């Protein structure tokens, strides 16, 4: 590699003087010098066509002083001038002032600063320079490279390019110059000997650009093949064959109006090709659900595709959005908490309750976030995993066995259970479950839901039904012993008035009102503020009842004669007997099913490629980690947890930035969720402002993230359609390339199915829920193929939202 | 724990290291047999 | 199951029929009181062609405010009753 | 001797034509007999099925080189070139609209301005052609405007 320095004469700020000043340098790779004084980011070079074809020009005319015994900047003008003006190249009279122009000062990087920065300047006949008069183009390196010397062999020897506007000048005149013997000049400061001079002049002249004129230059003689033909050529025809070879293996790019990496990758046999050829004349020679086959080798990659995301993790959190869906989380996987952990504690007699399940969720959840692949999952308990501790508790209740020791038992064998699992990368099943099974069980989750939370309103119209008469001195310890005046009339005005002021930020957040960004604001802010509202619209009607929320004292076991924190797998008061310890794999098997299709279902809808996520999902870190925080709680008596579709979806629609529609992007960071674990367990200690929060306002939130959970799901927006007119049906895939009747049958069917399963969660039998639910993937990958063609299949059950 | 409870030999961080030393030996054997199997 | 592909209006045939062909042999010039042919292609064929007739009206528009009174639109079924 | 395209991607259409797309047909011949390369640039009034040249879509544009063996004058290129200047959007649109010689000049000047030429880099293809994507970006900024 060689040394190549670019001068432009330019005319300084401050005194007006014109002088030499360095544009770019070349070692290889090409450096540009910024108007700020600092060389910008070294860069491939590349080169104008109006450059290149104007250098052509000016070098087949040129002329060439090889094998020059000078060792001088004034030695070598005078023989270049004396040689222009034999060549008539330049005129006589043009030979003083043009030796004057090039034994001028050379500055450098060192000076711009100190100096009030460089103008370009075109030399006249009198001493002062012109100011250019065609139009001037800011340099296009400059704008894209700047605006933000070791690597010199010790026995390479150094270019110089000059080049200069004069208008008394005919026409761009070329001067190469080849030393005899390397010498050191003034204008390069660099320690560097300096063996060919460029010396590029002339007027200004369309299609013409200095600059560029430098730069083809220094680009040319900077090529390993030109510079060993220049080292190498006695005359001037060998540079100008040598200039033909560089122009045949140059590769021009044309203007386009759709760029892309793919049809520029395009060009890399061509760009082989053409390297190819320039040396072969010149002596020198040219310098997330795959099986891997591999033990616990998902999890590996799961950590190796998210880990590196970490920094961005914690700093993609620092938003308004976050703070606004943390408070929103909060209360959404707070009061099913508590709702679940009363319902523990009164079906097992306080072995498992509400504090219980309080430490557990904050735990794992904080856990979870920090350790997690997809840390937009909420971890907490779910209907399911409450029917199987009933039933379990109902089991060892028959028998004469201890309930939780048995609990004990069963996370012991889920942790061997997990442990299996992802050491054969069992989680690649999840790719089996396609839109059809993800898109029913998320319908199916959305309207439990919502008539849970309806059915909740009910059982408190139930409780304080609306009569002429009501007892006055009624007992209001540690709930209502009776029905109340007002109770039932003003949970339903909070729940109606939460849900509406909701909805109506929901739809400021999109309208057109107000500043946008603090619309935008607001708008995240929607559901706290709706939450604050009508929390102090209940506080100030001081007479009336409404239910609040109720936490645990402290934290203590929720039954303390029953156990303690930790649980002996040999037995608490009885000895444990041994058959149990081989028999509680069953119901483990049953929990691993329960939690295994939960998480991954939740984890296959939260990350869809129509969500905009980028950061990925791992589905053999998260499943192993919130299996083995399970099997580990168990030992402490405390629930194990499953990542509940929901919860997350809202966590990952509160961290959703809209476009102006379409989804535009998901802050992904590990600190919402985190947040949101370690609030759960501060709840306790929160109790003076939890108590003032009525359970109507919570119900109204549900109702908010039931309906707005159905956003996302094709197969709401079919059964939309079913009550819609074909005319007005939208421009969809499914729509336009299948027919109207077919795709109502799909939906159908996909109906049929939820009524289904909507009847065996009726039934005690509602365990049996995970595999009616696998059944729908028999379903749709043998039995639709029976009725529907594979255009249609593509088209309604579709990955990413294609038309085939 | 808490109340009165029965003594075993063991005590909970004993049986729980017995347990999860099984555990992992069951794993390994697991693990072994299947490194045994795809290859001959 | 009735959706438009395309439709050809034909219009170097019609044009020369219309005494228009030195106008343009790709847009559609025709002199008024005197047929011209039209050709509409269909996405998937057509079953039951009389219900298919039954369904389907035409609509010329004229200006950039048409209406009935002005004579500036008609709207006509495709039928061999229609008003020559 | 085998062009270089055939030899680096061919060894180894209506649907993709839009509905309101025209043809432009360029020829490009060795006559030699003639003194000089020629070139001929027809726009049609109106776009055309040429029953001699049946294409995908009707004829608009007719591109016609023609002339004898001359140095750097590779015909094939040459219509290749024809063709890309045909290709890129805003020549495109100032031939439809061009009404002298000079107005179509003045297009290929300013597509010649928008160009970038790769030298001969020793680089790995796959950094040399992806070093162009910001310069390239930079250089149409102000085309498609
Ligand atoms: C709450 C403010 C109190 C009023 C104080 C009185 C002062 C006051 O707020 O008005 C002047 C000021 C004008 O400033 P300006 O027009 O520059 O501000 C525009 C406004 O922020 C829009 O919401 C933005 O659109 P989007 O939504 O981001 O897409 C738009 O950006 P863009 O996207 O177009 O590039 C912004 O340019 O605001 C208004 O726009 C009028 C609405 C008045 C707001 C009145 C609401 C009651
Ligand atoms: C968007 C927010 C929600 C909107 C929907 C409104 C639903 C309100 C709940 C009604 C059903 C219900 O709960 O009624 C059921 C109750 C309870 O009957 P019971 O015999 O005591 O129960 C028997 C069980 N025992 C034996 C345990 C007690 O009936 C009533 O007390 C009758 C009064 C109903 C008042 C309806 C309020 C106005 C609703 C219309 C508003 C547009
Ligand atoms: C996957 C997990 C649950 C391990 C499977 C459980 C079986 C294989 C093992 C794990 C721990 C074992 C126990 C460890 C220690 C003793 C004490 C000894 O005096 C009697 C047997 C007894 C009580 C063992 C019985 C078998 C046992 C229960
Ligand atoms: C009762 C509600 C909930 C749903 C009922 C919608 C069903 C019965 C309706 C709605 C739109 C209808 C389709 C609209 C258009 C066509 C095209 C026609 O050439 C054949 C019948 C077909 C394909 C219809 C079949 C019946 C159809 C699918
Ligand atoms: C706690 O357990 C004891 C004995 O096991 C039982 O008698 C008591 O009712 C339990 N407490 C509650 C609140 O259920």
């Amino acid at each position: 590699k060689v040394y190549v320095e670019l001068q432009e004469l330019v005319m300084d700020e401050k005194n007006q003087e014109l002088r030499w000043m360095e544009a770019a340098r070349w070692v290889q790779l090409e450096e540009n010098l910024g108007e700020n004084g600092a060389w910008g980011r070294p860069h491939l070079s590349h080169l104008t066509f109006w450059s290149l074809l104007e250098l052509r020009r000016v070098f087949t005319k040129g002329t060439v002083l090889l094998d020059l015994q000078e060792t001088s900047l004034a030695g070598v003008a005078n023989q270049l001038l004396d040689r222009f003006i034999f060549e008539d190249q330049i005129r006589p009279q043009d030979r003083e002032e043009l030796l004057r122009a090039l034994l001028l000062k050379h500055s450098h990087a060192g000076e711009l600063e100190a100096l009030g920065g460089v103008k370009p300047a075109v030399l006249t006949r009198s001493g002062d320079p012109s100011q250019p008069l065609l139009p001037q183009h800011s340099s296009l390196e400059t704008q894209l490279f700047c605006e933000q010397l070791e690597k010199i062999p010790p026995d390479s020897e150094a270019t110089l390019v000059l080049v200069g506007r004069a208008d008394f000048l005919e026409q761009p005149v070329l001067g190469f110059v080849r030393l005899q013997e390397a010498a050191e000049l003034e204008a390069v400061e660099l320690p560097v000997p300096i063996r060919f001079l460029f010396v590029l002049l002339g007027p200004e002249a369309p299609h013409i650009d200095y600059t560029q004129l430098g730069r083809a230059a220094a680009t040319l003689m900077s090529e390993r093949v030109f510079r060993i033909d220049a080292y190498m050529a006695q005359s001037r025809g060998e540079l100008l064959h040598s200039l033909e070879g560089f122009l045949d293996c140059s590769l021009v790019l044309p203007p386009t109006d759709a760029p892309s990496e793919q049809a520029l990758l395009s060009l890399v046999p061509v760009q082989r090709e053409l390297l190819r050829r320039r040396y072969q004349s010149s002596p020198a020679k040219p310098d997330p659900l795959q099986q891997t086959g591999q033990l616990f080798g998902g999890l590996v990659r799961d950590i190796r595709r998210r880990y590196p995301y970490y920094l961005s993790d914690i700093t993609d959190a620092f938003s308004p959005q976050v703070l606004a869906a943390v408070i929103f989380i909060y209360f959404a996987a707070l009061s099913p908490a508590i709702t679940f952990g009363g319902l523990l504690g009164e079906k097992t007699r306080n072995q498992m309750g509400v504090s219980e399940l309080l430490i557990s969720t904050a735990v794992q959840g904080i856990l979870f976030a920090l350790l997690g692949a997809q840390p937009l999952l909420v971890v907490g308990f779910s209907g399911p995993l409450l029917v199987f501790e009933e039933a379990f508790f109902s089991f060892c209740e028959t028998n004469g066995l201890e309930y939780i020791v048995g609990r004990v038992w069963i996370g012991f064998w889920l942790i061997l259970l997990v442990v299996l699992v992802v050491a054969f990368e069992g989680s690649f099943l999840v790719r089996f479950i396609s839109r059809y099974t993800q898109e029913i069980f998320s319908f199916l989750i959305s309207l439990i839901f919502i008539y849970e939370t309806f059915s909740k309103l009910i059982k408190i119209f139930q409780d304080h039904p609306l009569q002429k008469t009501y007892n006055y001195n009624v007992l209001m310890v540690p709930k209502p012993q009776g029905p109340l005046p007002n109770t039932a009339l003003l949970s339903l005005v909070l729940m109606a008035g939460t849900f509406f002021f909701a909805m109506m930020l929901r739809k400021f957040k999109n309208s057109s009102y107000f500043p946008g960004k603090l619309r935008r604001v607001i708008g995240d802010f929607g559901v706290p503020i709706s939450i604050l509202i009508m929390v102090l619209v209940d506080f100030f009607i001081q007479d009336t009842y409404t239910q609040k929320l109720s936490v645990p004292d402290g934290f203590k076991v929720s039954n303390s004669s029953a156990r303690g924190w930790v649980i002996h797998p040999l037995g608490l008061r009885s000895e444990f007997p041994i058959w149990m310890m081989f028999a509680s794999a069953l119901p483990a098997l049953l929990v691993f099913i329960l939690i295994f299709l939960e998480s991954q279902i939740t984890t296959l809808i939260v990350s869809k490629p129509e969500r905009k996520m980028v950061k990925g999902s791992g589905f053999h870190l998260d499943l192993l980690l919130v299996v083995g925080m399970g099997g580990v709680a168990a030992l402490f008596g405390m629930p194990w947890l499953s990542a509940t579709t929901v919860r997350s979806v809202t966590h990952a629609n509160a961290l959703t930035v809209m476009g102006k529609a379409q989804i535009q992007e998901v802050k992904e960071q590990r600190i919402s969720g985190l947040l949101v674990a370690v609030l759960v367990g501060l709840s306790i200690l929160m109790e003076p402002i939890l108590s003032r929060i009525p359970l109507a306002v919570l119900f109204g939130i549900f109702l908010y993230m039931g309906v707005t959970s159905l956003s996302g799901i094709q197969l709401f927006d079919r059964i939309l359609l079913l009550f819609k007119p074909p005319k007005y049906h939208p421009d969809v895939p499914y729509v336009k390339r299948v027919k109207t009747w077919r795709m109502h049958l799909f939906t159908g069917i996909q109906i049929i199915c939820l009524a289904v399963l909507w009847v065996v969660k009726s039934t005690p039998a509602s365990l049996a829920l995970p595999f009616v639910l696998i059944l729908t993937v028999p379903l749709r990958r043998v039995l639709l193929p029976l009725i529907f063609r594979n255009v249609e299949l593509q088209c309604l059950d579709a990955d990413d939202a294609k038309a085939t | 724990g808490e109340r009165v409870q029965l003594a075993h030999h063991f005590s909970e961080p004993e049986i729980t290291l017995i347990i999860f030393g099984v555990m992992a030996g069951v794993i390994g054997t697991i693990l072994l047999i299947s490194y045994g199997i795809r290859r001959l | 199951a009735l959706g438009i592909k395309s439709c050809d209006f034909q219009a170097a045939r019609n044009n020369e029929e219309h005494h228009t062909k030195a106008l343009s042999s790709r847009r559609l010039f025709v002199r008024r009181g005197q047929p011209f042919t039209i050709i509409l292609y269909f996405r998937a064929p057509v079953r039951a062609f009389l219900p298919a007739l039954k369904k389907v009206a035409l609509t010329a528009q004229t200006g950039e405010q048409p209406s009935k009174i002005n004579r500036t639109q008609a709207t006509f079924p495709i039928s061999s009753l229609g008003d020559r | 001797h085998s062009s270089l395209e055939t030899q680096l991607f061919c060894e180894q259409i209506l649907e993709k034509i839009p509905p309101d797309s025209e043809a432009t047909l360029v020829l490009v011949g060795r006559a030699d007999f003639l003194e000089q390369p020629v070139l001929g640039f027809v726009r049609l009034q109106e776009a055309a099925e040429l029953e001699a040249v049946e294409l995908p879509v009707p004829i608009r544009f007719l591109f016609v080189l023609l002339g004898p063996e001359a140095p750097h004058i590779d015909y094939t290129q040459l219509g290749r070139a024809a063709a890309t200047l045909m290709s890129e959007r805003v020549f495109r649109i100032d031939a439809y609209m061009a009404q002298s010689r000079g107005e179509l000049l003045h297009s290929l000047e300013g597509f010649l301005d928008c160009s970038l030429v790769l030298p001969p880099t020793d680089a790995p293809s796959e950094q040399a052609l992806l070093s162009l994507v910001p310069v390239q970006r930079e250089l149409l900024r102000r085309r498609y405007q």
